[PDB]
């Protein structure tokens, strides 16, 4: 219950807190919500020597469209994420995400950003970033990039974040109007990390599908880019041999934790089932 | 002992008619009895 | 005064919910005391381990470090080991050994828990491995590790002979010949194992207390989470050598216990300790992961459960052979002689000739506990076992389970019954209730809806399978006689102490303890009809043992019969008084004297009357002169028996096969739990009570692995549901009064766990029966219910 | 090096030190003696530390005091009125009898307070997902859900 | 005035009394009628008054009445103590009441003084092994009308 | 308000106080040193006596910011570490040199310091060197009897009877 002393600081702006987060080294870490970080300061799994708050930077939080992408501050919570209607209409599937994470108190801390920096294959907007094929903004000391969310993660609490980077937005590609879309998820109850969820969006013409992606989130120890699932959708029917296949392929990339949730291979199938759940509810959207 | 006579236990328990000393004297010597104005609550006006 | 006077049978609003809806209650966590300090332990990372040395110098050095404890301060107190319940010791803080992960090992006291915290960190561990032991299968076989070498060259405990290092006890009962003669000739012998897996209670708040030896005075107070204050009291003073007169327990208010807060902890001894050490008071609060992990888990019961029949489905025996997980300690509450609790109330509602019951007890790497969680004394595994043995006989009968009991029954008649494990059931109308309840939930269209849904299935039209649990249940609760009921050598009465004012307006206090059961409310509107006292005029207190009259404390649902019988004896000795003062004012015999409502009326002259506030005032103000002053009494009321309230479940659960996931449709309740003080009250009861219920058959667990760690011990993973998965609860009832107690109540708290989870249990185990799957052990989680569902080959 | 922090505590100016990695539940509860908000866990589930912060619902036991300077903060001693008249929701959670040991009803009302403002007229399924984040052990929720009704009824009823 | 006296599992003693002392040793010396009644040593016993809640009614302390009226029922509620203790000790000790006598603090067999049952032993046996005829535990409560004032 | 350090009972104390608090208050209301008692508002009583800097003050006639620096001793600074109650503490209770125990604190501490100034008094000594501290309750015989006692403990050997 009770962390480790630390220092807490408050940088105004980006440049101040990658300046800090640099200066600091390892035993800095940025504060988002702090509904990852400080649960597990709380059991002294983190023992960070300084937080750095990013309360204060305004620019880390709104969502915009720009150009063919939207583009979502880092420190756009949860609950803002539900609440903007403007996102609902370009990527409903956010909402739809959203409110199959945590809880209300969660959702109102909980920020866009650290569910995707965590690096927890709990967290759900990994695997859905990358079923959008979204691109992370990161600054740095040595100035901005951009990383895929399909290239992000490497394992748990592991990622492609750079010592004093800041993920400053996603940017996410708009998908047609039109798609179908759908997250998901199987959890043991509110609140729970998912025994397996998946995030599809997929695109339709006369009957066939034009375009299919699918995230697989907490089969693994990463989030999942299910790419050949997604490829073998493309051209179907989305059939029952057409979800058959994309099932194999999403299946057997999984290789889940055994816990609470229950024994990897359930997990994988289950990552099935919510893949096929998925496809057939966004196919209806579509 | 541990097989005390009438008297001994009739004295050790210091009733009727025992100079006994008194308990209340514990902490009135020591200044904690409990007085009124000892009293303090929260919020408490005067 | 009709309005106002809130008397039994009201669903009067609770008066605890002005402070509590407001923050106003007064929880232990709450109390601060000048110069508090607050302990907390370092404990076990190992399940079996010699401990080969504690250095706890960096702790004691960290600044606002004032001591800390281990077992070497202990020792010389005879503090090291406490008593318990069970007639075992526990040890409060580990010496040679520690014996379950978490286990505490030294008590740190500081400033305040966050340097507690802090310096918990700092003592270093010596561990030498020794060989876990966690299976309770295997405790008892000849290279089983010696668990509890402190109790080794002891053949005997508390409960008779060890016939093995892990062995805590045996204990029998029944007609084992008349069982065994039974079963040897029976045309049907249906036979599982049922594990009641381990669970925990897991009270919204943790157990925790705050110490505080006023070394001046020599009188210890001591706040803390005690469901049964006054043993808590006698307890202590056995163990510390403080007379029971300075000694000061206050149990505030308690969020919720569900029995874990019945015995003492490590933490309430070592925060004693150290306030004696230290002089000032030592406040100690458990987080959540050390609740689950050290506190009183509940069940852990590997049930051989037996049914021998006629084909036709009459019930000839019950066979019963129990394997007792306790744990490291044997720490399971229990009244003395009862180190199974009333197990042996296991053949349930049905009249069964002869039945036999053995329970083992084993130690285990694990904490200890066993009896908490709305047991009623192990009678949530005695429901289980007879209720899933209905059902798995009634499949193998191919009858449906709901006329096997009907066919069994106990009949209304037949009450007081005496059953034969030897509990003898006041009163109960089964067949009434039985009925009721399947007509409500339309049991016979749901039988052939189910039906058409397996076909369906078999058609591959849909996934779904739909399962309809049945639990009729019979409780024992309101411990208990004193012939036989007894916590450590008290009897468990209860009690009771009214005292009118001069004004009408009352006091009275229990040997009760509420933690949310409703008592402050429900104890007065037995008073306020006995007396026709306004129940608003009537002030309940229970917790405070310098206060409150000696009692047993709150736990078995007994609360209603033994203080709620002990309130109304004791206001029946008020209106018996005031009787006597209203014939003396009156001019009148006493038995020219009639009760109505809330005045002694004289027979035949209807208006010449006195009423009970003015009784009260004269008894003040013209006390009769054969009858001292005042009005008031005292009861001490010993049960003549245990009051049996019972009740008929019905759920319907709907399951996905190809996710495991299961969805209940239906759940349908009622309780019988004799006259009804507050509805309002015992309907928030039962719905508790079934979101338990709920929660331990469909997904809570706490286990340990092979290694011994303990899993799931924490909310990340212990199921409690939250509103979006607990069902709507449907209640009903009906009214079968203990013809024993003062008022015809029988308890009820517990009714709704001991017979929900079977209910629950029986409705996932009927949806796969037509699939073949078996006993389907508990939880029913998902990838549980799925892996049910793979090994029957529904998935391909 | 404690922290200086100021915010507002049911409406009144709260000045004060901290450390750091005090939690706002310990700072409530132990330095400003709010003792209404309650720890039921160590991992953020069961919400009875919930306090209504800057419109939101947080669980105060997930942020630090820090966190919470210049916030606005009620907390469960901030719902009655003025003159001590009950909050709807404290009457309806009394009237629809949904507290039984009261340890969660601080936080349940707390949250059921923002949840009212974010949506006044709710669907029993719109309360019980609005308030997924708060354990009862006692109550099984269905009272709760009265409650919260009961007290939207009120509230609905007032302008 | 009144008296209530209760005694625990364990033979210590809370009482109270409807009075209220300022000084006169109300504390010390109502335990020393008790003590003598039960043979519970004075130090076993814990007086108080004063809260209302807790004491029961009396009249208070003036008039030099605290030992005629409170001193009163504070021997007659130990009586009544005493006369349950007795009938427990006839209980367990199987005999008559009438075949026991007190000596001091223990109830003996009139000729058989080896057999005997103490105060302290009572208490613990009336929570113990309450007599079936009996309510547990061993308390009582006295409200002491006067015949008459003292006159000393 | 002034800050003052001080020690009380041996241990350090460091405070803000408003000028005009007497010192009596700041004891009780601000240290929570209750023993120290007011029985008058015009310093006849006594009950408020505290030994400071080697003197015997009637606190309620002196303003806390005068005790800046100094060492005071209060009643609840007079028993040992070990529990072990002072001379005098015992002797008032042997003697029954109390009752109500609301001049008791001053009386005790009055005498802690007359027992310094003159070890092995007479009655007449004793009488007069508690003249300052008014009781109600007893009528001083043995309170006298009290201090004897005290005194003939600390030196070893009885004086008077
Ligand atoms: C009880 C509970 C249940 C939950 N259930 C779910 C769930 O179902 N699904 C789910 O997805 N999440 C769940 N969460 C986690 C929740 O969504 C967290 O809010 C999220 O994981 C982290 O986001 P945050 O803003 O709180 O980040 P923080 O906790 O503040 O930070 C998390 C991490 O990311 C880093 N970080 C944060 N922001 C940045 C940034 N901009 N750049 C670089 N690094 C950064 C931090 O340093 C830390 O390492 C749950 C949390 C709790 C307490
Ligand atoms: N015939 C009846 C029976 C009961 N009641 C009322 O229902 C309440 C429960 O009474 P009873 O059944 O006698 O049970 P207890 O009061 O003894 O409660 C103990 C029981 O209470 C249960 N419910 C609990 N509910 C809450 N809120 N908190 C706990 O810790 C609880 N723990 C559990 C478990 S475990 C147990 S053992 C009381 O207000 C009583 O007046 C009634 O109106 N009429
Ligand atoms: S104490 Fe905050 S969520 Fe449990
Ligand atoms: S009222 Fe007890 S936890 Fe909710
Ligand atoms: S109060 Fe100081 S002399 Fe009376
Ligand atoms: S003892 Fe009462 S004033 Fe002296």
């Amino acid at each position: 219950m009770i962390p480790g002393s630390f220092d807490y600081h408050r940088p105004k702006s980006i440049a101040d807190a990658v300046a800090l987060l640099t200066k600091l080294g390892e035993d800095a870490r940025p504060l988002a919500g702090g509904h990852s970080l400080i649960p597990i300061m709380k059991t002294r799994l983190a023992t960070p020597e300084h937080l750095v708050d990013l309360r204060d930077i305004g620019d880390l939080v709104g969502i915009r469209e720009e150009g063919t992408d939207v583009v979502i501050g880092a420190m756009t919570t949860q609950h803002a994420l539900i609440g903007s209607d403007f996102l609902a209409a370009k990527l409903p599937i956010i909402r739809e995400t959203s409110l199959l994470i945590a809880d209300p108190q969660i959702r109102y801390m909980g920020t866009i950003g650290g569910n995707a920096a965590n690096g927890d294959p709990g967290n759900d907007m990994p695997a859905l970033m990358q079923c959008l094929g979204a691109a992370y903004e990161l600054t740095g000391p040595e100035g901005a990039r951009i990383v895929a969310a399909r290239d992000y993660y490497q394992g748990a609490y592991f990622t492609a974040i750079e010592p004093g980077e800041l993920l400053t937005a996603i940017r996410i590609p708009v998908p047609p109007t039109g798609h179908g879309y759908a997250y998901e998820k199987l959890k043991r109850k509110i609140g729970d990390y998912a025994t397996a969820a998946a995030a599809v969006v997929l695109t339709m013409s006369g009957g066939k599908c034009v375009t299919a992606s699918i995230g697989l989130t907490n089969v693994a120890n990463t989030p999942l880019w299910a790419e050949e699932a997604g490829k073998v959708l493309v051209g179907t029917a989305l059939d029952k041999p057409a979800l058959d296949k994309a099932v194999a392929l999403a299946e057997a990339i999984t290789a889940p934790a055994s816990d609470g949730r229950g024994p990897a291979e359930y997990r994988t199938k289950m990552a099935g089932v919510m893949l096929r759940r998925a496809v057939e509810r966004a196919k209806a959207r579509a | 002992t541990v097989e005390p006579t009438s008297a001994e236990r009739a004295e050790k328990l210091q009733g009727m008619g025992c100079k006994r000393k008194r308990v209340e004297d514990i902490r009135f010597t020591q200044g904690k009895g409990n007085y009124v104005d000892d009293v303090k609550l929260p919020g408490m006006l005067f | 005064r009709a309005e106002k006077l809130q008397g039994m049978g009201c669903k009067r609003k609770r008066v605890e919910d002005i402070r509590f809806t407001q923050g106003k209650g007064n929880y232990v966590d709450d109390v601060k005391l000048p110069g508090m300090l607050f302990g907390d332990f370092v404990r076990s990372s190992h399940a079996h381990a010699r401990i080969k040395s504690i250095d706890t110098s960096k702790a004691k050095a960290l600044p606002g470090v004032f001591a800390v404890l281990t077992a070497a301060d202990l020792k010389p107190l005879n503090l090291h080991y406490m008593p318990t319940l069970a007639g075992d010791v526990q040890a409060v803080l580990a010496d040679e050994k520690v014996l379950f992960q978490n286990q505490e090992v030294a008590f740190v006291v500081a400033k305040d828990r966050y340097v507690a915290a802090d310096a918990i960190e700092l003592v270093e561990v010596d561990y030498e491995p020794l060989p876990v032991l966690v299976d309770p299968f295997k405790a008892m076989e000849p290279d089983a590790p010696l668990l509890r070498e402190d109790i080794k060259d002891k053949m005997t405990g508390a409960h008779g002979a060890r016939k093995h290092h892990n062995h805590i006890f045996r204990w029998e009962i029944g007609d084992k010949e008349g069982t065994d003669a039974t079963f040897a000739k029976a045309e049907v012998v249906s036979k599982d194992m049922f594990t009641y897996h381990r669970v925990h209670p897991s009270p919204l708040e943790t157990c925790q207390c705050v110490a505080s030896m006023d070394k001046i005075k020599g009188e210890l107070t001591l706040w803390g989470t005690f469901q049964a204050p006054h043993v808590i009291r006698t307890v202590v003073s056995l163990i510390s050598g403080l007379p029971e007169h300075k000694i000061h327990v206050i149990a505030p208010d308690i969020g919720g216990g569900f029995g874990n807060k019945v015995g003492a902890y490590s933490g309430y001894v070592c925060a004693v300790v150290a306030s004696i050490v230290l002089g000032v008071p030592v406040k100690w609060v458990e987080d959540r992961m050390e609740n689950l992990s050290t506190t009183s888990f509940a069940r852990d019961y590997h049930m051989t459960t037996e049914l021998a029949a006629t084909k036709d489905g009459k019930i000839l025996a019950m066979r019963c052979h129990v394997l007792a997980d306790h744990g490291a300690f044997d720490a399971c509450a229990d009244p003395s002689k009862w180190p199974a609790g009333f197990m042996n109330i296991c053949t349930g509602s049905y009249d069964m000739p002869v039945a036999h019951l053995a329970v083992d007890g084993v130690y285990t790497n694990k904490a200890s506990g066993g009896v908490a969680y709305r047991c009623s004394f192990r009678v949530t595994e005695a429901v289980y076992a007879i209720e899933r043995a209905i059902e798995t006989l009634a499949q193998r009968l191919e009858m449906d389970s709901a006329d096997l009991r009907i066919k069994n029954f106990i009949q209304p008649e037949q009450f007081p019954y005496m059953a034969p494990l030897g509990w003898e059931y006041d009163s109960g109308n089964y067949p009434l209730a039985m009925k009721k309840a399947m007509d409500t939930v339309g049991y016979h269209q749901l039988r052939a809806e189910q039906k058409a849904k397996q076909e369906a299935f078999k058609r591959g039209e849909t996934r779904e399978i739909m399962g309809i649990g049945i639990s009729f249940f019979t409780e024992i609760v309101g411990a208990g006689p004193s012939k036989n009921c007894d916590i450590l050598g008290v009897s468990m009465f209860d009690s009771a102490e009214i005292r009118i004012h001069p004004t009408g307006s009352v006091i009275a206090r229990m040997g009760t303890k509420s933690q949310g059961q409703g008592h402050e409310t429900t104890y007065a509107q037995i008073i306020a009809t006995e007396l026709g006292i306004p129940a608003d005029d009537i002030m309940i207190e229970e917790g405070n043992t310098d206060t409150a009259p000696y009692g047993l404390g709150t736990y078995g649902s007994r609360s209603t019969p033994t203080a709620g019988a002990a309130t109304a004896v004791a206001a029946r000795k008020i209106k018996a008084k005031a009787q006597m003062i209203a014939a003396h004012m009156l001019e009148v015999h006493e038995g020219d004297l009639e009760w109505d409502v809330d005045r002694f009326r004289v027979k035949g002259l209807p208006e010449k009357f006195k009423t009970m506030k003015e009784l009260a005032w004269a008894s003040y103000n013209s006390p009769p002169p054969n009858l001292e002053p005042g009005l008031e009494a005292v009861n001490y009321y010993d049960p003549p028996n245990m009051t049996y309230p019972f009740g008929a479940y019905f759920c319907i659960m709907d399951i996905d096969v190809d996710t495991g996931v299961a969805k209940t449709r239906r759940f349908y309740a009622l309780d019988d739990c004799g006259t009804r003080i507050n509805p309002m009250i015992i309907e928030g009861q039962v719905h508790g009570g079934l979101t338990e219920a709920f929660a331990v058959a469909m997904g809570q667990e706490i286990r340990y692995d092979e290694q011994g760690n303990v899993l799931g011990a924490s909310f990340m993973d212990f199921f409690l549901p939250t509103a979006v998965e607990t069902p709507k609860w449907e209640t009903d009832y009906t009214v079968t009064p203990s013809p024993h107690h003062p008022i015809g109540a029988k308890g009820v708290g517990e009714s709704p766990h001991v017979g929900g989870v079977p209910c629950f249990s029986n409705a996932v185990n009927d949806a796969y029966a037509f699939l073949n799957a078996g006993h389907i052990q508990m939880p029913h989680d998902a990838w549980r219910l799925w892996k049910v569902g793979e090994q029957l080959g529904l998935h391909v | 090096a404690k922290a200086h922090i100021e915010l507002t505590i049911n409406g009144h100016p709260v000045e004060a030190l901290v450390e750091p990695r005090t939690l706002l539940i310990h700072f409530i509860r132990e330095q400003q003696n709010l003792t209404g908000a309650h720890i039921g866990c160590d991992t953020s589930h069961c919400g009875a530390c919930t306090v209504d912060l800057d419109g939101m619902s947080v669980k105060s036991c997930t942020m630090f005091a820090v966190q919470a300077n210049g916030a606005s903060i009620t907390t469960i001693e901030g719902m009655a009125a003025p003159d001590g008249t009950l909050s709807a929701l404290q009457e309806g959670f009394r009237m629809m009898h949904g507290l039984q040991c009261g340890y969660c009803t601080p936080g349940m009302i707390m949250r059921s307070h923002r949840l009212l403002q974010e949506n006044p007229s709710p669907t029993e399924a719109e309360i019980r997902f609005g308030i997924g984040g708060n354990l009862c052990r006692c109550t099984g929720y269905q009272n709760i859900v009265k409650a919260i009704q009961y007290a939207a009824a009120k509230i609905n009823g007032v302008p």
